[PDB]
RNA sequence: UUCAUCUAGACAGCCGGACGGUGGCCAUGGAAGUCGGAAUCCGCUAAGGAGUGUGUAACAACUCACCGGCCGAAUGAACUA
């Protein structure tokens, strides 16, 4: 009924675990169950990945929407063809993400990000992707980052 | 009451609006029995005691209940504070309507105070709080005047946190406040207590100030501001030298001056204060020192027995008004049946509704009067009554008896009072039952009277100890003692373990030790010894019988070739709950077994028997090709499988999830050489041989344990579980309450003393319940005596008297 | 280290000779997130440079060779200070710097500059927080299933530092009593220093 | 003895900051720097570890690496006997 704002990380396209949201939402009155499917409605595209979800709860109504986050956007941009949950430990996902995607990812974060130019944000996401373990343009993200440094992979400052 | 009149209690009880059915609940040592003794002081296990209190017009009108008259009868239960007895307090809560919360001023709100209020507020009981041992803060902690007030405020605030969290959203306003008169303060040991509402009356007789407005001014941020006579609501700095509040300066101050003068031996000042407070003396109290003059003056100045019962009469509900919102809670039936409505009315002329909760011993072995609460109708001594069992369903034949009562009786202080009849909504016991009601149930008259709820309690029997007598010939006296203990104490559980062991189950170590003490001395009368119960294991395989098992008959004319299979657990679970049943028809039970469980269809039809006992979770498969005389030895083969699956070859325990695939059989032509005496031994040895090559392993039972614990103490759950190999499954939180619920798999092997370990690690706030769930296969070899699974086998064999080593596959196998 | 040290000299030299105006800002009790926010606001318009008080003095003292006028900067370079360089309408530059003030959360050990109070209000926190209030002695009631303080309590008295118990309750209720932001001690431009006012 | 830091302010001490992407990849019932395996990135930077410890069920909240404010001339470490 107010500006109350929650931030839960849930695997996409699935209702959050009871222990994940039911303790927090419900002290105000909203039953967890229909909130649970609310994230599912937001997360359809981000299904199979633990994405952040903002909750703008007001008048027993939770505005569920995926919060753009480096790890989430990078992996879902590659679209991560169906990842077998029972495959093995240390689920690996590297694929090959294009420069076009990562700079487009940086735009979605450029608002919140603290970079000066777009080049700063783009190398930032590449640093994120290295942790995620991807392969930007068949090359290590660090190598592209230093490539951006010595005027090799330019960034449209728009 | 010293034998006022047998009819007079009956006549007063007839009034259903002037009666108070309450139980006193508190922490273990917060003085609840002393307060109860002080309540019975002026009246001349938990047996109900009844109290009589008169009243006047002015304070009887100030009662938010439908009532008429000026005398009241109070029904009191002495509930136990120990968590190990947290089941009979639930029994008290079902049989009562009000709760007197005794609270320590020194210790405050403790763990068991937290628990009992949760029980009371779950059962929709209005609590009233009394803060006892206030004398301790005055003489031990030396709180002057303001620290005592602050402790009271902390105590009231702490109680209301419990109330606000656990009060159902049907009443809401059941919060406890001293201003409304719902909180009392006093010292039960010295026999003095008060309420600010009572104190507001004392000053009105001299000041003439209104009493309705003294409630919100004698408590809280409210100051008299003397030298000006203006009741300020804040300190205001008092134009300098900030002044004290009304609670300290009007209520606590007269108490403290009496304490200071009397304890400091101001013989000139004691009479001055006493004559000011209009007290009464005796012929020997003038010659009195401290610690005894203080007790007599305080009981006379502010009598606890007078404040407390008036506290009950005002705020604690009557039966006629609580059953209105409680009837749907005790009645699992619909809300729109005549029997449900008769509960709400509390009318003594409808069909009978008497919930028996206790079996009160009679000083005679096996008479056990049936204590309970009448809900609807009037019971008469010598009337046909339909007894219902806990699992009674009116639709079909169930635990319904058509017996009658011999005598309706009133409970009092360890004496029994027979009366002809009793109206609805009070406390009554019955003579002539305990041969027709094991633990609990209801006593009714209607044909559409469903039994009410089972009276769920927050605890469960989690401490398991095996019991058996040193004297072998004294076995029946123990089992007679066990059955007598099972009916005396309502929470103790006696049963037989799967290893033929007598098990006594209790809530905790203290409760179990109480019951075991009863066995040794009171109930059985025979000295018995107590040990941890023997865990019953199962024997399984985790491979495919690396080479074929070959066994020869004693005459060598018959040979059995077979192999072992690790049957899938889902199929094993299916068999034991009746999905795959031997009495079903083959080629149809096979189809469910094959299509719905992934097995081979041909094997599914070719079923010979289940083991053990003919319906166990073990299988024997006819994998044989065409062969002459299988069908004549089929009976012998299944009998040996029953033998082999009942006593396994590792340490003699039942087989589980073991499939025997009989690859080939070679039988003599003449039946006299392939009889039972030749096939039964050879199949069992072949099965024993087949088992020992398919990586034999042992299965331990695993408890499914669920614990309710508050947030502060959840850490102890994981610490104990991770030390006792527990496997945490899931967590949840109840809506609004901070109570966690942890579901985990705690192995039965490492499950003795777990509750004692859990209670110490969580500070007693954790409440575990356990039930057998499944069998888990240990990964270590049970034939390696130095393995974690091979020490169980070695230990078990020694206890059974078998040898230390396990006979290898070299035995049971014939070289061919 | 010296090569790294000389690089800051080069950066300071370049700024000193390319930005007519520079803002001497006191950054006491200023968080790093706050500093990031200020730089974002001033981005494009201006550049913020911090450094070691002694380092800049030696840098400025040496730079006097080409740019003598900068001598007047030195005496005011003391305490936790930084340099915001701009070529912009200073008033707007000054406003943004001194308006980014962010209320720092109450912290245990910070000397209280006034009398912190917990006024009677509907805190909105669920009843499992009464311990925090009970710890400080604050009288509370549960109205509408939430903590309601009954009476004014002075949680911290002026002067005496915020205790751990004091701070914990205060951070729950968001009663942060001290705000910090980049304050300006001097303004240099057109080769002249003068106060912000 | 060797290697380092130091008037471009060293060590100690007191006080301020110790961020953003980001809840980095994961499995884990839960793990958000701090049960763990692998990876040790980028931006803002005077500076901040995909975190040295306390702590949590996990968050939270403290703390230290790192940089600053004060002071002002020396100091630290590892070795040798
Ligand atoms: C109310 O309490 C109930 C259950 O809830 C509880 O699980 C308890 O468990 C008892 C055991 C039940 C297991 C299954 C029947 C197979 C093996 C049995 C056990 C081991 O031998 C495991 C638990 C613990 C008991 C051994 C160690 C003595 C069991 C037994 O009765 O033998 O049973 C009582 C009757
Ligand atoms: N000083 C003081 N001691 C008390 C009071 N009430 C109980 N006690 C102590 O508690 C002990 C037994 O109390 P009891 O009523 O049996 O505790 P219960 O288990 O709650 O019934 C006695 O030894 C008393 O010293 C009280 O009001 N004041
Ligand atoms: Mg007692
Ligand atoms: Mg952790």
């Amino acid at each position: 009924n107010e500006v109350k704002y929650l931030y839960l990380r849930a695997v996409g396209g699935e209702v959050g675990a009871s222990a994940a949201l039911a303790p927090k939402i419900g002290p105000l009155g909203l039953s967890p169950k229909k909130v649970g499917e609310d994230i599912a409605k937001a997360t359809k595209e981000f299904k199979g990945i633990k994405v952040t979800v903002q909750l703008k709860i007001q008048n027993r109504q939770a505005a569920a929407s995926v919060v753009p986050s480096a790890s989430s956007l990078v992996i879902t941009a590659l679209k991560e063809p169906p990842r077998d949950r029972k495959k093995d430990k240390n689920v690996k996902h590297s694929g090959n993400i294009q420069l076009d995607e990562i700079i487009e990812i940086a735009r979605q974060m450029r608002d919140k990000s603290f970079g000066r130019t777009l080049a700063s944000v783009t190398k930032e996401i590449l640093g994120t992707a290295q942790s995620v373990g991807c392969r930007v343009d068949f090359k290590n993200p660090h190598d592209i980052i230093e490539g951006i440094n010595a005027g090799e992979i330019e960034i449209p400052e728009n | 009451m010293v034998a006022f009149t047998v009819d007079q209690m009956r006549s007063l009880m007839d009034k259903v609006t002037n009666v108070r059915n309450m139980s006193v609940i508190a922490h273990v040592d917060h003085g609840k029995s002393t307060l109860t003794d002080s309540l019975v002081q002026r009246a001349g296990k938990s047996t109900a005691i009844s109290l009589y209190s008169e009243m006047s017009d002015e304070d009887v009108k100030e009662i938010k209940q439908k009532t008429d008259g000026n005398s009241f009868l109070i029904n009191l239960i002495d509930s136990p504070g120990h968590v190990d007895f947290s089941s009979e307090v639930t029994a008290a809560l079902r049989v009562t309507d009000g709760a007197l919360v005794v609270v320590d001023t020194i210790e405050g709100v403790c763990v068991q105070t937290e628990t009992v209020l949760r029980q009371a507020l779950g059962e929709r009981i209005k609590p009233v709080v009394v803060i006892n041992k206030v004398d301790r803060a005055l003489l031990e902690l030396q709180v002057s005047k303001e620290d005592l007030y602050q402790t009271f405020a902390r105590t009231v605030e702490s109680v209301n946190v419990i109330v606000s969290t656990y009060a159902d959203e049907v009443l809401g306003d059941v919060q406890v406040y001293p201003a409304r008169g719902t909180v009392a303060f006093g010292s039960g040991l010295h026999g003095w207590a008060f309420t600010i509402r009572q104190f507001a009356t004392r000053y009105a007789k001299k000041f003439g100030v209104d009493k309705a407005k003294m409630m919100d001014r004698l408590w809280g941020d409210s100051f008299f501001n003397p030298k000006t006579k203006k009741w300020t609501n804040k300190d205001t700095d008092a134009e300098g030298k900030p002044l004290e509040r009304a609670f300290n300066m009007f209520i606590l101050d007269p108490i403290f001056r009496l304490f200071t003068a009397i304890m400091n031996f101001k013989k000139d000042e004691i009479p001055v204060l006493l004559e000011k407070l209009e007290i009464v003396l005796k012929g020997d109290e003038k010659d009195l020192e401290g610690k005894a003059l203080l007790k007599v003056v305080m009981r006379k100045f502010l009598p606890a027995a007078d404040a407390l019962l008036e506290m009950i009469v005002l705020h604690l509900p009557s039966p006629v008004t609580a059953q209105a919102y409680r009837a749907e809670q005790l009645y699992e039936g619909p809300a729109d049946d005549a029997n449900c409505i008769a509960i709400k009315n509390c009318d003594p002329k409808a069909d009978l509704m008497l919930y028996v909760s206790k079996m009160v011993p009679t000083s005679d072995k096996g008479r056990f009067y049936a204590f309970g609460r009448v809900f609807a109708g009037t019971v008469k001594s010598g009337q046909k009554v339909r007894i219902q069992g806990p699992n009674y369903v009116p639709g079909k034949k169930d635990d319904l008896f058509i017996k009658a009562i011999q005598r309706v009786v009133l409970m009092m202080g360890r004496f029994v009072e027979p009366i002809d009849d009793c109206p609805a909504g009070n406390i009554i016991g019955l003579v002539g039952i305990d041969q027709f009601l094991l633990k609990t149930g209801t006593l009714t008259t209607s044909e559409t009277a469903h039994n009410m709820k089972v009276m769920k309690f927050s605890v469960s029997p989690v401490v398991q100890v095996a019991v058996e007598v040193k004297n072998a010939n004294d076995l029946p006296k123990l089992v007679e003692g066990l059955k007598r203990l099972s009916k005396s104490d309502p929470c103790v559980l006696t049963y037989m373990s799967e290893s033929g062991e007598h098990i006594v189950a209790g809530t905790g170590e203290l409760h179990l030790e109480i019951c075991l003490q009863d066995l040794e001395h009171d109930h059985a009368g025979v000295p018995l010894k107590i040990s941890p119960p023997v865990v019953a294991y199962r024997e399984t395989v985790e491979s495919e019988s690396s080479q074929t098992a070959l066994s020869k008959s004693p005459n060598k004319h018959n040979r059995i070739y077979l192999k072992a299979e690790p049957i899938d657990e889902e199929v094993s679970l299916a068999i034991e709950n009746g999905i795959i049943n031997p009495r079903d028809d083959f080629k149809a039970r096979a189809r469910i077994m094959a299509d719905d469980y992934g097995w081979d269809v041909t094997d599914a039809r070719k079923i010979w028997c289940f083991g053990p006992d003919g319906n166990g979770p073990n299988l024997v498969i006819d994998q044989t090709k065409a062969v002459q005389y299988l069908h004549e030895i089929k009976d012998s083969v299944v009998a040996a499988f029953q033998w082999a699956t009942k006593e396994g070859p590792i340490f003699g325990e039942e087989m589980r999830s073991v499939r025997v695939n009989i690859l080939d059989v070679t039988l003599h032509a003449d039946a006299i050489h392939r009889g039972g005496g030749q096939i039964i031994p050879t199949m069992r040895r072949a099965t024993y041989a087949g088992f020992l090559l398919a990586d034999p392993k042992i299965q331990e039972p695993v408890f499914l344990v669920e614990i309710q614990c508050p947030e502060q103490a959840v850490g102890g759950i994981y610490s104990v579980l991770n030390k006792k190999r527990g496997q945490v499954v899931s967590e949840e939180q109840r809506p609004g309450t901070p109570l966690f619920t942890v579901k985990a798999y705690l192995p039965v092997n490492e499950s003795f003393g777990f509750t004692g370990e859990l209670r110490q690690a969580t500070g007693g706030q954790a409440f575990p319940q356990m039930v057998f769930d499944h069998w888990s296969t240990l990964g270590s070899d049970p034939l390696d005596p130095t393995s974690k699974a091979g020490e169980i086998v070695l230990a078990a064999r020694k206890r059974h008297g078998m040898k230390e080593e396990v006979p290898g596959w070299q035995e049971y196998y014939d070289k061919l | 280290i010296r090569e790294k040290k000389a690089e800051y000299f080069a950066k300071l030299r370049e700024y000193l000779e390319e930005y007519k105006s520079l803002f001497v800002v006191g950054v006491d009790n200023v968080s790093s997130q706050q500093m990031h926010e200020v730089r974002k606001e001033l981005r494009g318009r201006a550049v913020v440079l911090m450094g070691k008080n002694t380092m800049v003095r030696r840098a400025i003292r040496g730079f006097l060779s080409d740019l003598p006028d900068f001598e007047k900067l030195l005496p005011f370079v003391k305490g936790n200070v930084g340099f915001v360089f701009t070529n912009e309408p200073l008033t707007e530059i000054k406003n943004v710097i001194v308006s980014n003030r962010v209320a720092a959360p109450a912290r245990a050990g910070a000397v209280a500059p006034e009398d912190i109070w917990v006024r009677a209000v509907n805190t909105g926190m669920e009843p499992g927080k009464t311990s925090f209030f009970q710890a400080l002695g604050v009288p509370t009631k549960i109205a509408r299933g939430t903590i309601e303080i009954v009476s004014d309590v002075k949680v911290v008295d002026a002067g005496n530092k915020v205790g751990q118990s004091e701070a914990s309750l205060l951070n729950l209720l968001n009663i942060s009593p001290f705000t910090f932001g980049l304050t300006v001690v001097q303004v240099y431009d057109n080769g002249q220093v003068f106060p912000s006012s």
